[PDB]
């Protein structure tokens, strides 16, 4: 068995390169966020320009919806995270205390947690309601990739450009876990399975890895793909067959079979470095997003 | 610009 994605709408808008698309958990929405300061809204089914979000002083690199899907959070080059009120649009809090950019944002489970990751090599945990930092912690030695809470909200993996990915409890801010490899090529991506059970890493020589993190051992490696420079996301595609999919610095969308490894598919048109992709949550249904010499965003639909 | 669309590196 093998996925058909076919492309369906090409969107564009966004005035500088594009740094991260993210479906709404209720599947009504896609969100894009770009370097051009901008975060915009689109329906995830026909394609249509639904709204702009703006207030931030510099570009964004990362933003990420609610579980509820009626918030937003961005974390910004101007060093603060944002989070809007999506269905109006205004800005409800500015989270302040980073020293340098903001790369990466992810709201728990609950929702009553953001979680964030700095190029001042910390992570950060901030109340919701109130927009006051509770924690600081001295995650890395270097600029931190990613953040993700697990299925529960009870832990978060870090990753960093220091070349190491770590599991923290979320309560305690307490290091459960170090994953250090050989070689300590940088960390780019993590993120955890939907099970919670394993993380998938990428890392800046070409190859994403399945880990048991309590195990400490690499399940699967997919490979094929160019990823030596940006920071591209991963996804964990399960509406179908149960894909692995990325962007690619050879302007490629990438679809490998999780358990066999093999690749499955390569999805072609977009003329710049897929900075992102986001699998929908019910529907088969994929969007990527490319960088300066392209800045539009892809929808692409297959059968499985 | 935003830090994820340059090459990443401290």
């Amino acid at each position: 068995v093998k996925p058909n994605y076919a492309l369906k709408f090409t969107l564009a808008g966004h005035t500088k390169a594009v740094s991260s698309v993210k479906f709404s958990p209720n599947g009504e929405w896609l969100a894009s966020s770009s370097a051009d300061k901008l975060i915009k809204i689109w329906g995830a089914y026909d394609g249509k320009f639904e709204k702009t979000i703006s207030g931030h002083k510099l570009g964004i690199s990362d933003v990420a919806w609610s579980s509820d899907s009626n918030l937003l959070v961005s974390a910004s080059d101007d060093k603060t995270l944002k989070i809007w009120d999506v269905s109006s649009g205004k800005c409800l809090k500015t989270l302040k205390g980073h020293s340098n950019y903001v790369f990466c944002c992810n709201f728990n489970p609950q929702s009553n947690l953001i979680v964030s990751g700095s190029f001042d090599e910390s992570v950060r945990i901030w109340d919701v309601k109130t927009g006051k930092c509770l924690k600081t912690l001295p995650a890395h030695s270097d600029p931190v990739s990613a953040v993700h809470f697990n299925r529960d909200g009870s832990l978060i993996v870090s990753s960093s450009y220091d070349g190491l990915c770590r599991i923290w409890d979320t309560a305690s801010g307490q290091c459960l876990k170090t994953l250090i490899d050989d070689d300590n090529p940088p960390v780019s991506f993590v993120k955890f399975s939907p099970n919670g059970k394993y993380i998938l890493a990428a890392t800046l020589d070409n190859t994403l890895k399945l880990w048991d993190y309590s195990k400490g051992k690499c399940l699967k490696t997919y490979t094929g793909h160019k990823n030596e420079k940006y920071c591209i996301f991963a996804n964990f595609s399960v509406t179908g067959g149960k894909w692995i999919v990325s962007g690619s610095e050879d302007n490629l969308v990438y679809i490998w079979n999780l358990q066999t490894k093999e690749i499955v598919q390569k999805l072609q048109g977009h003329t710049d470095v897929v900075i992102s992709t986001a699998c929908h949550p019910t529907e088969n249904i994929i969007a990527s997003a490319a960088l300066e010499n392209d800045k539009t965003i892809k929808l692409w639909k297959s059968d499985c | 610009g935003a830090a994820k669309c340059r090459v990443f590196s401290p």
